[PDB]
RNA sequence: UUGGCGGAAAGGCCUUGGGUGCUUGCUGGCGAAUUGCAAUGUCAUUUUGCGUGGGGAUAAAUCAUUUGUAUACGACUUAGA
RNA sequence: GCCCUGAAAAUGGAUGGCGCUCAAGCGUGUUACCUAUACUCUACCGUCAGGGUUGAUAUGAUGCCCUGACGAGUAGGCAGGCGUGGAGGUCAGUGACGAAGCCUAGACCGUAAGGUCGGGUCGAACGGCCUCUAGUGCAGAUCUUGGUGGUAGUAGCAAAUA
RNA sequence: GGAAUACUGCCAGCUGGGACUGAGGACUGCGACGUAAGUCAAGGAUGCUGGCAUAAUGGUUAUAUGCCGCCCGUCUUGAAA
RNA sequence: GAAAUUGUUGAAAGGGAAGGGCAUUUGAUCAGACA
């Protein structure tokens, strides 16, 4: 029902999240994806490390510039797993890729909107308890992404600013719940309780 | 009131198609809020109109409307087929199409 | 001659129509249409207006009368399929509509004085029934509109 | 006003173009049957051009009929037009391309008095 | 092929709805009862129920009643074929073979 | 990295003014003339 | 209009003060009609152009000439009121 | 049973790709659902077969009309038609107030071969039908003849002292 | 000891919503509903009503979009080669 | 005074070919039917 859906990346998978976004991008919905450094991959860390160096050695022999580009950014690795799920070579696929904005961390334009999760894409509702996981931010640093420290510094900065907003919000909803103390004993609340409200 | 919507908003998904063979005469309209084919039985026979715009004054109105209706259900997730008078131009995939409530049953 | 004339020259007389077997049967309306039902209009100039039902006409149309004081809907025909019927009943026992028919709404500018005086007679015995129950005059003046999160296959109307 | 007739369906409203007609200027646009051994038209693969055959025929009720409802007939002079006196609602007059301007004013003045429709009244107007 | 044991209901659903009789060279529907009388009146059959009586109760003149009926042009079943693999035997979970009384569910779906 | 503020000096020499132009003989030598209006005030826009 | 905060693409958020429109929190008066039994019945949004009214600003680049730290040609790199 | 070792090849790579790991994997069931020029029904064209119909005033009895089944296809066979050169007959055909030809993202008819019309150019013979005749229908035969492009304003216009 | 229900099967039981189709063109045939005059869903559509009468539907053509489509001819068991 | 080829003007499109088929939009253009 929202015009722009903001999906948090923390605690989600890759292939089960890119599939439930690339279908929604072909439906006319705009989806932005933030905090991609906390995205998780099933399996242990060294296996998902071997499945990237097996792809890192895949390039065009006579000119490595024209070969497959090997991106280190976790926001772009997730975009690589999503552009394979969209027919990007057609004009319809080029319009679905303009509907997305995948970021690293939570940007100051997209920090005051409510983020959602996809319950068929969490790392905990799909995996068995006792299986090994792989953080995409820890994977990208080990293969050549240089921007883990500049994000976690700024990620710890917004959490100080988001805790001051929530401490104001929980002190305000308490005043709303205390203003509903006079809503009792009235004849209007005894008529809304009989209509399901 | 702030709202004046007397229709149900919906998205055009695709045509009726195979892996490669497509049928442009029958489209696929997703209804928001419908996830079962038992809930898609109410929208059977409702007139679907696609409101778009243009630049030529043909009636003193840039807005041009193509018409259609509901034939049957599709799949299990609540996808609703729709045949149109003139077919949708295949660029309007994922475009908001209007689904009215008339002819009503209630 | 640039073209040779034909040989058969088929007949110019048109064939008469065969005797079709199709009779004029009375319409069986659905069970949600009783006289005195608040009707939600879907299309037309008065779309979304909650309005009072009186009587089924002859040419498959329904009487939409008023109240013209409440929401400004005059004596007007409507189609049966273009109307969502609710489950709220109002009295119709004091309504003097007997003469309103197909010839009354037939086309022949200016509003006829017969259309003005017949509106106030019908709307006199209806508003006196509306004021008996609370919040029904406020219910008919307001228009209907689907909000966000509404599912019309789930609604009861 | 012609005779009553049902809705005319042509079943193929498109002119048949030959395979490789717009690629080579030596090949005309007239449909000629491709009789090769490796043709993608004779074997009827998907996505290629369609072949004209007997299934594309029009209804005999709606055959040789203009969208006005009448049939065409080439008219050279007045004597070739007076035969269509009792058949104004079925056939329509058509003045030939090699008719002079002194005779087109005679034919149109005769078919107007007989009720015979002329399909080309705008031919050679001195304006 | 797949053959079965039909009941009286599924035979009745075929003679009335898909019932076609072959007169001299033409596939003729059984719309009128005097048509059957004009062809099988020598054997005593003069109604469409006299054809059905020869089917379920196989009398001495079953061959002339069976040769008169055109082969029933059945459609695809409405609720599908059931099992996804057709070309195995019905005992192994397929379609063909000597299916029993369950044919009565399958004929009405195809009709 | 991203540059967001570059603060220049007030009275620059004619050497880097010649660097910023390709034709010093046709130019009106009007580089950093409106930038010198920033140093003409008290200095609220300078220390900002 | 006052006071701050926000630089990860901040371009937004919060707050003081007066002025003004509306208030369906409750109770009235009047108007709607004929778009004639439905026809999205047009109410958003993007860029540009030509006219009015008001404030503000008053330059460069290339060619040619010239230098060789440059040079196949272009480029690059210098100089000249 | 599954998994592991056994298990080493050369451009970068292939469960088709993305990717998945209480799997969208493997094994086994249950229903729901997606779609072929296939099936069932209906319209229309055509073919074949079985039939109805010379009675007069008003015209194809190689006709009209009804009913049923069927329709793929190279080599090849047969039938119905289209177009061109020329000849007999005929419409007392068309035309110097404009014939033939040519041009035409203008219109119409026929399933098609093609026919017709409007506009522009043009300057003089030409067409419909019933028949007869034939050095009569072209995309490619390293086809012939004639003309013109890409390459391309490129290779190059540098021995013999100026 | 007495019932209910599940499963399977039957109804020439009733009934709601949706889609496609309207081919035929005087009557004839076969049946139904009635004491009868007659009527009917009975060998294939009519009845009523509205808008427009114009490029609006539609035709041609250009372009865009979804999907499909590897240059023919020939020799060949096999040609996009 | 046709075609190949080519000039100017006008219209349209162009992310490593072009061209085609089915369907529709938009743009250009056009017949017929109406009294
Ligand atoms: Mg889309
Ligand atoms: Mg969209
Ligand atoms: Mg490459
Ligand atoms: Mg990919
Ligand atoms: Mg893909
Ligand atoms: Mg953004
Ligand atoms: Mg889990
Ligand atoms: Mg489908
Ligand atoms: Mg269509
Ligand atoms: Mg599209
Ligand atoms: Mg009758
Ligand atoms: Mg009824
Ligand atoms: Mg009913
Ligand atoms: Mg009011
Ligand atoms: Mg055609
Ligand atoms: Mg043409
Ligand atoms: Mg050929
Ligand atoms: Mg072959
Ligand atoms: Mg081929
Ligand atoms: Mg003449
Ligand atoms: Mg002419
Ligand atoms: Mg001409
Ligand atoms: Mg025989
Ligand atoms: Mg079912
Ligand atoms: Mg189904
Ligand atoms: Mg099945
Ligand atoms: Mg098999
Ligand atoms: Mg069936
Ligand atoms: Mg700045
Ligand atoms: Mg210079
Ligand atoms: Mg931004
Ligand atoms: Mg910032
Ligand atoms: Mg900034
Ligand atoms: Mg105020
Ligand atoms: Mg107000
Ligand atoms: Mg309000
Ligand atoms: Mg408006
Ligand atoms: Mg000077
Ligand atoms: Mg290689
Ligand atoms: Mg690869
Ligand atoms: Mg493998
Ligand atoms: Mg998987
Ligand atoms: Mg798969
Ligand atoms: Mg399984
Ligand atoms: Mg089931
Ligand atoms: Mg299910
Ligand atoms: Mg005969
Ligand atoms: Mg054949
Ligand atoms: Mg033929
Ligand atoms: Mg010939
Ligand atoms: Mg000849
Ligand atoms: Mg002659
Ligand atoms: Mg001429
Ligand atoms: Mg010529
Ligand atoms: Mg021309
Ligand atoms: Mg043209
Ligand atoms: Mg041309
Ligand atoms: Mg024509
Ligand atoms: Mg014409
Ligand atoms: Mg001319
Ligand atoms: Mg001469
Ligand atoms: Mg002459
Ligand atoms: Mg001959
Ligand atoms: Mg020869
Ligand atoms: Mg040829
Ligand atoms: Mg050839
Ligand atoms: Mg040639
Ligand atoms: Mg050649
Ligand atoms: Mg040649
Ligand atoms: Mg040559
Ligand atoms: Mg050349
Ligand atoms: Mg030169
Ligand atoms: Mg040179
Ligand atoms: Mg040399
Ligand atoms: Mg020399
Ligand atoms: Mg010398
Ligand atoms: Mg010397
Ligand atoms: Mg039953
Ligand atoms: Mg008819
Ligand atoms: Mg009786
Ligand atoms: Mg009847
Ligand atoms: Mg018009
Ligand atoms: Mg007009
Ligand atoms: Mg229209
Ligand atoms: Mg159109
Ligand atoms: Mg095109
Ligand atoms: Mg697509
Ligand atoms: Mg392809
Ligand atoms: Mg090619
Ligand atoms: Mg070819
Ligand atoms: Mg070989
Ligand atoms: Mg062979
Ligand atoms: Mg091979
Ligand atoms: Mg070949
Ligand atoms: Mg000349
Ligand atoms: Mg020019
Ligand atoms: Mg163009
Ligand atoms: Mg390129
Ligand atoms: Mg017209
Ligand atoms: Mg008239």
């Amino acid at each position: 029902v929202e015009p722009v859906v903001v999906i948090d990346g923390k605690g989600h998978l890759v292939g089960r999240l890119a599939s439930v976004v690339a279908k929604q991008l072909l439906n006319g919905q705009k989806i932005v994806v933030v905090r991609a450094e906390e995205l998780n991959i099933s399996g242990e860390f060294f296996r998902n490390k071997l499945k990237y160096h097996d792809f890192l050695r895949k390039a065009t022999a006579f000119n490595k510039t024209r070969g497959p580009f090997h991106f280190r950014a976790p926001s772009r690795i997730f975009y690589k797993a999503l552009r394979g799920m969209v027919s990007h070579k057609t004009a319809r696929g080029k319009a679905a890729l303009e509907r997305l904005k995948v970021f690293e961390g939570i940007p100051p334009p997209y920090d005051k909107k409510k983020r959602v999760v996809v319950p068929q894409a969490l790392r905990v509702l799909r995996l068995k308890p006792g299986r090994k996981y792989t953080t995409l931010g820890k994977l990208s640093t080990s293969v050549g992404w240089k921007y883990e420290d500049v994000v976690a510094k700024l990620e710890a900065k917004r959490k100080v600013s988001s805790a001051e907003y929530y401490a104001k919000k929980r002190a305000f909803t308490k005043k709303v719940a205390s203003a509903n103390a006079t809503a009792a004993e009235s004849d209007v609340a005894k008529q809304l309780a009989a209509l399901g409200y | 009131a702030e709202s004046h919507r007397l229709y149900v908003k919906g998205k055009h998904l695709s045509y009726q198609r195979s892996k490669r063979v497509n049928n442009p005469n029958v489209s696929l309209i997703k209804i928001e809020g419908v996830a079962t084919p038992q809930d898609a039985q109410f929208y059977l026979g409702k007139r679907i109109a696609y409101v778009y715009r243009a630049s030529k004054e043909v009636r003193g109105s840039k807005i041009r409307v193509m018409w259609g209706k509901v034939t049957r259900t599709h799949g299990n997730s609540g996808v609703v087929r729709a045949t149109f008078r003139n077919n949708l131009p295949a660029k309007t995939f994922g475009a908001s199409v209007r689904i009215f409530l008339y002819p009503s049953n209630i | 001659s640039a073209q040779k004339a034909p040989k058969w020259y088929p007949s110019e007389d048109v064939a008469a129509l065969k005797k079709t077997r199709k009779a004029a049967r009375p319409q069986k309306l659905r069970a949600s249409l009783v006289p005195g039902t608040v009707l939600i209009l879907l299309a037309g100039r008065f779309r979304g207006k909650r309005v009072v039902y009186l009587k089924h006409l002859e040419d498959n149309t329904l009487l939409i009368s008023g109240p013209f004081k409440v929401n400004g809907v005059p004596l007007r025909r409507v189609n049966a399929r273009y109307v969502i019927a609710t489950s709220t009943k109002v009295s119709v026992e004091g309504v003097n509509v007997e003469k309103f028919n197909v010839e009354y709404f037939a086309k022949e500018k200016e509003i006829k004085a017969e259309r003005v005086e017949d509106q106030k007679v019908v709307d006199k015995a209806l508003i006196a029934e509306i004021k008996k129950t609370p919040l029904l005059k406020q219910y008919l003046s307001a228009s209907f509109s689907l909000k966000n999160g509404d599912k019309p296959h789930m609604l009861k109307f | 006003a012609s005779l009553p007739h049902p809705k005319i369906v042509k079943k193929h409203t498109k002119k048949f173009k030959r395979h490789h007609s717009d690629r080579y200027h030596r090949v005309a646009e007239n449909w000629r049957k491709q009789k090769g051994i490796d043709s993608v038209v004779r074997r009827r693969f998907r996505g290629n051009i369609s072949q004209p055959k007997i299934g594309y025929g029009s209804n005999k009720k709606t055959k040789f009929l203009s969208p006005s409802g009448h049939k065409t007939f080439l008219v050279a002079n007045v004597k070739d037009l007076e035969t269509l006196t009792m058949h104004t609602k079925t056939y329509a007059a058509e003045i030939a391309h090699n008719i002079s301007a002194k005779n087109r004013v005679v034919i149109l003045a005769r078919a107007k008095a007989l009720g015979i429709k002329v399909t080309n009244p705008k031919g050679r107007l001195a304006l | 092929v797949a053959y079965g044991y039909p009941s009286y209901s599924t035979i009745r659903q075929l003679v009335y709805k898909r019932g076609f009789g072959k007169i001299n060279k033409q596939r003729v529907p059984l719309s009128d009862n005097a048509i059957i009388e004009a062809n099988l009146g020598k054997y005593g059959i003069l109604s469409i129920d006299d054809l059905i009586h020869e089917i379920i109760t196989v009398g001495p003149h079953f061959k002339q009643a069976n040769n008169f009926l055109w082969p029933f042009k059945l459609s695809n079943p409405s609720g599908g074929w059931g099992v996804p693999r057709k070309f195995k035997h019905f005992i192994q979970g397929g379609s063909f073979g000597n299916r029993e009384e369950f044919i009565n569910k399958l004929v009405k779906s195809m009709n | 990295l991203r540059s967001l503020t570059t603060v220049w000096a007030e009275h620059l020499s004619d050497e880097v003014k010649r660097r910023f132009y390709k034709n010093w003989y046709k130019s009106k030598k009007k580089a950093f003339t409106k930038y010198s209006a920033k140093y003409a005030q008290d200095g609220a826009g300078i220390e900002r």
